[PDB]
RNA sequence: AGACCUGAGUGUGGCAGGACUACCCGCCGAACUUAAGCAUAUUACUCAGCGGAGGAAAAGAAAACAACCGUGAUUCUCUCA
RNA sequence: AGAUGUGGCCUGGAGGUUAGGACGAAGCUUAUGGCGUGAGCCUAAGAUGGACCGGCCUCUAGUGCAGAUCUUGGUUGGCGU
RNA sequence: AACGUGUCGCGAUGGAUGACUUGGCUUCCUAUUUCGUUGAAGAACGCAGUAAAGUGCGAUAAGUGGUAUCAAUUGCAGAAUCAUUCAAUUACCGAAUCUUUGAACGCAAACGGCGCAUGGGAGAAGCUCGUGUCAUCCCCGUGCAUGCCAUACUCAGUGUCGA
């Protein structure tokens, strides 16, 4: 029956969506009252496609805000204001490493050493 | 104790002497093997079986 | 008696609906291995205690 | 010294074990010092201290730390090693200098072949009970 | 699949704790040998809506159209291969998918791309 | 009377008794059940039957 | 006298249900619970009984985060 | 007035806290047992207790071994024994 | 009490060989005889069973019960007291 | 005689034995293999048309997204299409959701409790020329534990100077 599919749901704008985010609340809130008072098994077991498409309008209006919301804080120098919940999560151990543009940090003599004396590639016979 | 170590030349005087034992047709043949057919004990053949 | 705090109460409300017997139609599907409950709790026989 | 913390002092069992007052810890202060900064402040990873005074009653240590969050420690080579995680409370291991003395490691040769790389290090290695596979 | 390997007690637990997308190859039948020469395929994994034959059991040599093919239970059904309970009332009775050979093919665009990567020509 | 959610005061389940039923609740008497659910007795403001609206829900 | 006689005189409770342990250890008058030693920050961990450790370690319960993390792991943190 | 030094208050950006703990590092630390008794000694610088990391840890680049025709950081193995 | 010998018996598995089984294997049953001094082995009949297994040579071990106020399960006289 | 005793055939009680084994135990190997204040492990309460427990998930709740697979799931119901995607199902994973807690950190706590700033909401009394606006009341988000490091302003000091 009424079954929301995503790709004719990305396609809509905030306001639409929200629109039809009450529309299926609703519709929702009105067979929980014909699940309480006995119900057909027909017109009951539209339970699963609203609520599972529902979650297809929640999941659109929350991809659609984190995509408009991670373009406005890489865009320009203000990446030190980024909320958390949009940084980059990964271990706990790994953003506190080293990175590794820092890491090879190494002295002014380490370098000449390493230019100085480098590598040789050799064979032997 | 699950492994045993056994003398390195005791290991080649057993390995011989199983060897020694394939040429005898009769030690052979009383130990299972139908060789009633068999042209010669020990049995050699060519080597144009290491091609096919 | 009358005074219970309300996480005791909704502690004593999960077990009332716990306390219920297996359905039929759990009797009748394929790899079934339950016949009964085996956790029915009674009142007086074993005491929650909380 | 270091008072055995025993109540009352009583203690029981054979009469080696039966001191209270002369007893002494294997830990030098200087030690102490650094482990009860460290772990006092988590977020900083202590480096070795040194001796600032003494009193009758006390002796005084200057605890160099470091802050591996700072971004001059991170991109600095002769001092960022530390910001790597294998040295996060180095003075409640005796890895310091201060650690290293109390551990023996002051020495190397044969006044140390029972304590490298630890005592415990060569306990184990001195007293397993090896089962070679074929013997 | 792979399921068989060295472990046996490894092996018979992988066919008998597989998903129903591991159970659909495991369930296969045979071609008929006029289908078999055609496709250049050996073997095929059972749909619904295609006909077999059926040749092992009491109900071998009975064709018919498969209606279920009931994975958790790793049987198929026939129509035409049925029998009454005691009430009168017909039950279809399962086959597993090695007692059977299929006789006509239900294609799709997905299926026409299975026959033509198993195709051994 | 409804099953209403049990974290919800009793102001709160007049105003949404106002927006989702077009009617007035004078007085609401909760209580949470011993099943665990949060029932409401939602009395209507005389102006307003409550047959009319209770056919309107369907029940 | 002590036997049947002075079951009857048991009343209150000494323990009540932990906050943080789930279990009915929490003493009341000393405010701290027999299992996790909560409020406490550090939990009760004693190897004199390691049946009580393999009870209360990780795994044992739900475990949702170590769940997606250790295929976020094993998968490399990949993103498209 | 202002400075410097030694301390405050807030703003901003960060970090530590708990889990696991088989192995590993630091401390703390027994007794039963054995000695045909038992106290040194043994069990054992082990159990239990406290703290702390890692995928290993710890050690490591000679204030070393030797006494040789000398050897050459650490670690580990067989052997030394 | 004890020592020892045994091409002495028995059980699980392994290496080899030689064979059994839906025309009925293992298991169970016995006024089923046979024969061995014996541990035991073997046949027969089941109006039992329903799929595995024997013999011999070696190898191996969680390998033989009648009793430990033995362990666990069941049953029983007391007692329709 | 009766009770009793013995032997066989058939029944009962009992649940051994054999056969079977999606389990344990032991060994060995392979890695871009090692959690958490971006809130972990643990604990609690919920989520299905039907659903006690368990499993899975979190008010998007026995799952939403995407990829691969290519017609199921099935105890019974229900279900556009009966299948190049755009609606099977399963496996996998990048995008998300992730209640109350817990190191638990605004303050508490056998309390589903109470704050101080700040923003949003709803608002049947008022005021407005039924709309707006909206007093208390009532919801919702965020900031705020403590220690420390760095930092950019306001200070204390008969600390040392200095006009
Ligand atoms: N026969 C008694 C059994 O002997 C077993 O052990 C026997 C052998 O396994 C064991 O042999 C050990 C060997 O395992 C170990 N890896 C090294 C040792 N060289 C051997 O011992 C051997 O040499 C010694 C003298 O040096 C002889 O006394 C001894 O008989 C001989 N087997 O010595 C025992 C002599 O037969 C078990 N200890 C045990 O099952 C039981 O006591
Ligand atoms: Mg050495
Ligand atoms: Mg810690
Ligand atoms: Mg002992
Ligand atoms: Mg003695
Ligand atoms: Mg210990
Ligand atoms: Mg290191
Ligand atoms: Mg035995
Ligand atoms: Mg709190």
């Amino acid at each position: 029956s009424h079954h929301m599919k995503i790709k004719d749901l990305r396609e809509k704008s905030k306001d639409d969506l929200l629109k039809t985010l009450t529309e299926y609340k609703k519709e929702l809130s009105q067979l929980r009252v014909v699940q309480q008072t006995g119900g057909a098994e027909t017109r009951l077991g539209r339970i699963r496609p609203i609520r599972k498409s529902i979650a297809r309008i929640l999941t659109v209006l929350n991809q659609n805000e984190r995509s408009n919301l991670k373009m406005f804080y890489a865009d320009r120098k203000l990446r030190c204001k980024t909320p958390k919940v949009l940084r980059a999560k990964l271990t706990h151990r790994r953003r506190l490493a080293l990175k590794e543009n820092e890491k090879n940090r190494k002295t002014s003599r380490q370098m000449r050493q390493a230019h100085k004396f480098p590598k040789r590639v050799y064979a032997v016979k | 104790r699950w492994h045993r170590k056994i003398n390195l030349h005791q290991k080649r005087f057993a390995v011989v002497s199983a060897l020694a034992a394939s040429s005898v047709p009769s030690l052979v043949m009383s130990r299972g093997h139908r060789i009633d057919n068999v042209p010669e004990v020990p049995l050699v053949v060519e080597d144009s079986i290491q091609g096919y | 008696g009358r005074f219970k705090p309300l996480a005791v109460k909704k502690k004593y409300a999960k077990k009332m609906n716990q306390n219920k017997p297996v359905p039929y139609w759990i009797r009748l599907r394929t790899g079934n291995r339950i016949k009964w409950n085996e956790k029915r709790r009674h009142w007086r026989r074993t005491k929650l205690n909380y | 010294g270091r008072k055995r913390p025993v109540h009352k002092g009583i203690t029981y069992g054979k009469p080696k074990t039966s001191g209270v007052l002369g007893m002494k810890l294997n830990k030098n202060n200087q030690a102490v010092a650094e482990q009860r900064l460290g772990k006092r402040f988590g977020n900083l990873r202590v480096l070795n201290s040194y001796w600032v005074n003494m009193d009758s009653t006390f002796k005084w240590y200057e605890v160099i730390a470091v802050d591996p969050m700072c971004k001059t420690i991170r991109r600095d080579p002769r001092i960022n090693w530390i910001v790597n995680s294998v040295h996060k409370h180095r003075e409640q291991r005796g890895l310091t200098s201060a650690g290293r003395k109390h551990r023996g490691l002051r020495h190397k040769g044969h006044k140390a072949s029972k304590l490298r790389p630890s005592y415990r290090a060569a306990w184990r290695r001195n007293n397993r009970i090896v089962f070679l596979r074929k013997r | 699949a792979s399921i068989k390997c060295g472990s046996r007690r490894k092996a018979r637990r992988a066919h008998f704790q597989a998903p129903s997308h591991v159970r659909r190859v495991l369930m296969s039948a045979p071609l008929s040998k006029e289908l078999r020469a055609k496709y250049n395929v050996r073997a095929m994994p059972v749909r619904k809506d295609d006909e077999v034959i059926v040749k092992r059991g009491t109900f071998k040599g009975r064709e018919g159209k498969v209606t279920a093919c009931y994975r958790l239970k790793w049987v198929i059904l026939i129509d035409k291969v049925n029998r009454e309970k005691a009430n009168g009332s017909t039950v279809a009775v399962g086959i597993h998918p090695s007692n059977v050979e299929i006789t006509k093919l239900k294609l799709t665009h997905h299926r026409k791309s299975i026959l033509e990567r198993k195709d051994r020509s | 009377t409804f099953i209403v959610d049990s974290r919800a005061n009793k102001t709160e389940i007049k105003k949404a008794m106002r927006k989702l039923y077009q009617v007035k609740a004078v007085k609401v008497n909760t209580l949470i059940r011993p099943d665990g659910l949060k029932k409401a007795y939602i009395r209507l403001s005389a102006a307003h039957d409550a047959l009319d609206t209770a056919n309107k829900i369907g029940l | 006298t002590k036997g049947t006689t002075s079951m009857g005189q048991r009343h209150g409770r000494t323990h009540i249900l932990c906050r943080r342990c789930g279990r009915n250890s929490y003493h009341v008058q000393w405010e701290r619970c027999a299992a996790c030693a909560y409020p406490r920050a550090s939990r009760r961990r004693y190897n004199w009984s390691v049946k009580a450790i393999k009870r209360r370690r990780t795994g044992t319960g739900r475990c949702r985060y170590l769940k997606v993390v250790n295929r976020r792991i094993a998968n490399h943190f990949k993103t498209p």
